[PDB]
RNA sequence: GCGGAGAGGUA
């Protein structure tokens, strides 16, 4: 019974071991990180740290020796905090999730210390976690060695998994509030403030909308000067005069050189946005998918609280 | 009692008419109201001149077509929207553009007067064709604050004006685009403090951080009148 | 509830949370932990009626740590009916359930801050002290008899800095009321020593110094890491043959 | 933060001998026997590493030529 | 074999230890016995040993080793390119009394 | 629900319209707000750290 | 040749309720300044509030008097609420003293000359008893923001005296601001606005020092921006 | 005071 069984051994204490250096909390929102980061609680990331504290701490002569260094981390001083953020700075964490279904239920993120004791965890991975902040909560584990270090931020990080193994297609999308603010930003109306003004670029869009002298979505001409690599690996400007929304305009700023504008002219929904990753992808590769998508998120989630939907009985 | 104030006033400035602004430590909250009160009075509220109307000598509305420019007519009036223009004594002045010939007409053809200086001589205006090549057109920039629209001008337009009389767009502020992100920073035992990124794009004439200083300098001059303890 | 299904009486009356009078009457004593009622006649029993009296129960430990704790809601000199209710058991109001609090929500998404299912909250919440609970943790110290010999509950213990005996007092219990921290002595206990075998000149240093050959390791019981509180309240019990410590 | 390590798999296109390789070279900058051929931008010496592979200054075959050297 | 606990107010804790090289040490005992370096600690802490080159202590284990023959002959290795193979480098302490 | 909120003096469709507390600006499309009966649950995050 | 705002009457309609206008105000910061106002207003404005609390017989926020109906911890509810100002000094020691039947109000208090209590009327026991008397005193400080107990406990230093009982400190006098932007005709101008400010305190700071300080606040920083070092 | 049962709960 020892030997065989779930409970007993190979399955409980030779594959399902339970190392050091880890931790576990509750997962919470962060919208403000980058893709390849999240939010993690000082005083785990000081106790999960401690060793590498208390050699920085001996390396920069602050201890004598390590008991010095034990008691100077229990009192908890200014130093020990900046230790730990200098410490902290490239070294990077393993975030996990109950059900690591899939292989994506593990990835690597740079840590952001924070005050608070629920991690935070960055919204366009939660698809991949099959994360929902009701409660859930997440593991966090500690890479030592050098090779472990490299390992987790070159193969698990966040942003070098964005396509799933099962087949190619992105896991990032954007999910639901994200969505819901470029797709009110992108529907156009019949008509509006400043319907059918001329704007010389997405800059006076924004202008114009933040400014409160035009509508979010607004039927409009504007000039606008999208790149195309079609030479080998050159972008060149076509520049001419488009029919859209106000909103498409302020989409269009994010988006990098390589896109036909084509891609934000539409409705935008979530089969839309997924479609305009996957070409953002295709067409220039990972690290603009990366920083396309944060900035995706980014501009959804504001748009989406300036938006003010809600839900009323006679909705 | 005793406040917090800002140090570190770091500015990277790549593309020198795109600067990004960034100020770590504050006190909680005030990232978004400071930040959110620069941004409006910049964008909404800035003293500056540009073009208001135009009268050109061979079209009446703003559809109809001239022979020899590819171009369409509002295409030039949205290259006529970009000219930044800085006058000095004069508060509302009319310059020419007359051009012959093939090729671009840019913001350097237009005559060279006195008091108003083009600070970005290489705008493209207009392109014109072989062997007829013929534009001449009378612009008329006046001052004024923040960005005014053709239409709220149309609305008011019972005074009726003889036909050509076309209306554009008026781009006084300098600043093309500003936007700000406040995010966290910490001084080493206070986390709950924030950092104020601006970045901002302005139209040539004035350097961006100018451009907030006088930003900072007119709300401040508002604002004088209550403001005691000192 | 501001919105509620009209249940909430009945269930705090019949849960016995509430204090509900049995004989009907009217308040002549109110106290925050007893209220008495003097009977009317018409309830009074004729042989040996006397008043009734109702003491109540404050901050005491819950099967899952909560508190409950018990309000008065009448004053002096009103009267009640059999069947009302006098004070306010743990999360009732004035007879009614009251299982949370009622706040104003505004349905919309927040620069994705409640993205998910998350939640967001105004800092007024926490300034208005709304969602504080309180909690209580109970703790236990058993003082046995081994056969080496029995151990004791002294405030005499082997290499202690005074710091610690500091917030105990004479008997080796902390004083109601003391602010405690992970890792401070919640208690005081000593673990007996046999088979010393002291040498000779150690025996004679023993005696001047008084050092203890029974004490030399410490049993006692110290507050868990990382919870801290408030010590509101200590019990003692001791068997047959055990005296009486100053708690007692 | 070095967001992404695309170049440095397009270096070596077998995407994992690069996290030997970088390892080895980041074992011989944390145990002070070598010298960092960037300068450092206040980052630990993984991130050196791959900040210097993805320059083309150190591969698998500069190691053992520097090593034998 | 004495385990050195550092309370950390320049104050040590020594500790007898499983692995300990003696029978019994002259001046340690098992509940173990304070120690400070500092002359000013020394008298603010009397319940510290005051530890010099002349305390019982060290002059203690001095004895105890240099009269035992625990410490007086090892082998050890060198890898060292700059040097031939098989070369041969003695250690010699003579003593002279 | 309509009556009882007439009676306060009260928009009859439960939706107010809302001034965004960070930038001043307004919300276009009112929003739903109003008194909701909430419970805070023994899942304490403090617990669970 | 420009305007600029200049303070206009400030009507008063009770002690906690105050409407404060600004006259002359260019299109479009109408918006900015109400605005900014009520950031700062609602974040920044100081005001003193009791600390902690030393009541004679209670060794701590748990345990009940006799004769009193409220528990200790209603009592120190009741405090946090307490409305008062501090004229010279950081930290006062109010006395509360009271006995026999009755309600034990704010008013109760030792009058001392530097503290004002603005709502005498405020309730803080009821008594039961005859010979039941309590004895209290409260310490009031002066502060900006929302500090809790539980924050400042890791520099108690020297919280020893089991009697203290701490409270939170709710730094902050101002409950509620709202303005209003609306045209403000001018008899030698079109479209100028006037602002509104409409603000419920809980009646310690005075209208006019409150947007005094917050206009300054908010002039000091514009002030930091105005020189730009670029060194 | 390492363990294992039983009960309940979380995702
Ligand atoms: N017995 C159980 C019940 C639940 N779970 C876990 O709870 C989640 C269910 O999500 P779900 O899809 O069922 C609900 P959600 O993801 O929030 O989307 P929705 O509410 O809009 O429908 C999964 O991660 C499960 O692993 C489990 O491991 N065993
Ligand atoms: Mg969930």
């Amino acid at each position: 019974d020892m030997i065989k069984g779930k409970q007993g051994r190979f399955r409980q204490n030779l594959l399902g071991k339970r190392v050091d250096y880890s931790g576990r909390s509750v997962i919470t929102v962060g919208p403000y990180l980058r893709l390849h980061q999240c939010g993690l609680p000082k005083k785990m990331a000081l106790e999960l740290f401690k060793p590498f504290i208390y050699g920085k701490l001996e390396l920069r002569g602050l201890a004598t020796t390590i008991k010095a260094a034990k008691k100077m981390v229990e009192r908890e001083e200014a130093v020990v905090w900046d230790i730990l953020d200098e410490v902290i700075r490239e070294h990077p964490v393993l975030l996990n999730r109950a059900p690591t279904l899939h292989r994506l239920g593990i990835q690597a993120f740079e840590p952001v210390l924070i005050e608070g004791k629920a991690i935070q965890l960055h919204p366009l991975v939660c698809a991949a976690y099959n994360a929902d902040f009701d409660g859930d909560q997440m593991a966090v584990h500690v890479p030592l060695t050098l090779e472990a270090q490299l390992e987790a931020r070159a193969l698990m990080m966040s942003t070098n998994n964005i396509l799933s193994p099962a087949n190619g297609e992105p896991i990032i999308v954007p999910s639901q509030d994200v969505v819901l603010g470029l797709y009110y930003m992108t529907r156009d109306c019949v008509n509006a403030k400043g319907e059918g003004m001329v704007l010389t670029g997405p800059k006076e869009a924004e202008r114009l909308y933040r400014s409160g002298l035009a509508s979010l979505h607004a039927r409009v001409k504007v000039r606008i000067t999208e790149y195309e690599k079609d030479a080998n690996g050159e972008l060149v400007a076509k520049t001419s005069l488009k029919d859209t929304t106000v909103g498409r305009a302020i989409l269009w700023m994010i988006v990098p050189k390589g896109l036909p504008y084509s891609i934000v002219n539409q409705a935008l929904g979530k089969k839309a946005i997924s479609k305009m990753l996957n070409t953002c992808y295709r067409i220039l590769g990972l690290k603009p998918t990366v920083i396309f998508a944060d900035q995706i998120m980014y501009t959804g989630f504001a748009y989406a609280a300036r938006s003010g939907a809600s839900v009323g009985i006679d909705d | 009692t005793e406040f917090l104030k800002p140090r570190l006033v770091d500015i990277e400035q790549v593309s020198s008419t795109h600067a990004k602004v960034t100020l770590e430590p504050l006190e909680r909250g005030f990232g978004h109201t400071l930040g959110n009160a620069l941004r409006r009075i910049l964008l909404s509220s800035m003293p500056g001149c540009a073009v208001t109307e135009v009268e050109i000598d061979g079209v009446l509305h703003e559809y109809s077509t001239k022979e020899g420019v590819q171009e369409d007519i509002l295409e030039i009036l949205l290259n006529l929207k970009g000219l930044a223009v800085r006058v000095q004594g004069k508060d509302e002045v009319i310059l020419t553009l007359n051009k012959s010939g093939i090729g671009p007409v840019t913001a350097a053809d237009i005559t060279h007067d006195g008091d108003v200086e083009i600070v970005k001589p290489q705008h493209v205006i207009c392109h014109l064709t072989d062997e007829n090549a013929s534009i001449s057109m009378r612009i008329k920039v006046q001052r004024g604050r923040g960005y005014v629209p053709a239409s709220t001008r149309i609305h008011s337009e019972e005074d009726e004006r003889p036909i050509g009389r076309l209306l554009v767009d008026a781009c006084y502020s300098p600043v093309e685009r500003i936007a700000y992100n406040v995010e966290a920073a910490r001084v080493e035992q206070r986390t709950d403090l924030d950092k104020l990124v601006i970045e901002m794009e302005t139209n040539g004439t004035i350097d961006p951080e100018e451009a907030i200083r006088r930003a900072a300098t007119i709300l401040a001059e508002q604002l004088e009148a209550f403001v005691d303890l000192r | 509830p501001l919105v509620g299904t009209g249940m909430e009486r009945a269930v705090a009356v019949d849960s016995g949370v509430t204090a509900v009078a049995k004989r009907g009457g009217v308040v002549q004593y109110v106290d925050a932990s007893r209220i008495v009622i003097k009977v009317n006649e018409d309830e009074m029993y004729p042989g040996e009626a006397g008043i009734d009296i109702y003491n109540l129960t404050k901050y005491t430990r819950s099967n899952q740590n909560t508190c409950i704790n018990q309000m008065p809601c009448v004053s002096l000199g009103e009267p009640v009916e059999r069947g009302d209710v006098l004070a306010d058991g743990p999360s009732t109001d004035l007879g009614e359930l009251a299982l949370g609090q009622n706040m104003r929500v505004a349905f919309m998404p927040w620069n994705g801050y409640n993205f998910e299912d998350s939640i967001l909250v105004s800092e007024r919440v926490v300034q208005e002290d709304r969602f504080t609970t309180i909690h209580i943790q109970e703790l236990a110290c058993v003082s046995r008899d081994t056969k080496l010999g029995p151990e004791e509950i002294t405030a005499d213990i082997p290499n202690v800095g005074e710091a610690a005996l500091s917030k105990l007092d004479e008997s080796g219990i902390v004083y109601i009321g003391a602010e405690v921290t992970g890792g401070d002595i919640l208690v005081g206990k000593v673990t007996p020593k046999g088979e010393t075998q002291l040498t000779p000149e150690e025996k004679l240093l023993r005696a001047i110094f008084g050092e203890k050959a029974s004490d030399v390791k410490d049993s006692s019981l110290r507050v868990p890491n990382g919870v801290s509180g408030t010590v509101i309240d200590v019990q003692v019990f001791t068997r047959d043959g055990v005296e009486k410590d100053k708690r007692a | 933060a070095r967001v992404t390590v695309q170049d440095a798999v397009e270096k070596i296109g077998n995407r994992f001998d690069l996290v030997l390789v970088a390892a080895r070279r980041a074992r011989q900058m944390q145990v002070g026997g070598k010298d960092p051929l960037v300068p450092e931008e206040n980052d630990k010496t993984t991130v050196i590493a791959l900040r210097e592979i993805e320059e083309g200054l150190i591969n698998n075959q500069i190691l053992d030529v520097r090593e034998r050297q | 074999g004495i385990n050195q606990d550092d309370r950390g107010d320049n104050m040590i804790v020594l500790t007898p230890s499983d692995h300990m090289l003696v029978p019994d040490f002259p001046g340690l005992s098992e509940d173990g016995i304070t120690i400070t370096f500092d002359r000013e600690v020394a008298l603010a802490r009397e319940d510290a040993q005051f530890i010099t080159w002349e305390h019982p202590l060290i002059r203690n284990g001095l004895d105890l080793i240099l009269s035992g023959d625990t410490g007086s002959s090892t082998i050890s290795l060198l890898k060292n390119k700059a040097l031939p193979v098989g070369t041969l480098l003695v250690e010699l302490i003579y003593v002279v009394e | 629900i309509k009556e009882l909120l007439k009676l306060g003096d009260l928009p009859t469709s439960g939706q107010i319209r809302l001034y965004d507390g960070r930038t001043g600006e307004q919300f276009e499309r009112p929003v739903t707000v109003g008194y909701m009966y909430m419970l805070k649950l023994n899942h304490l995050v403090d617990d669970k750290m």
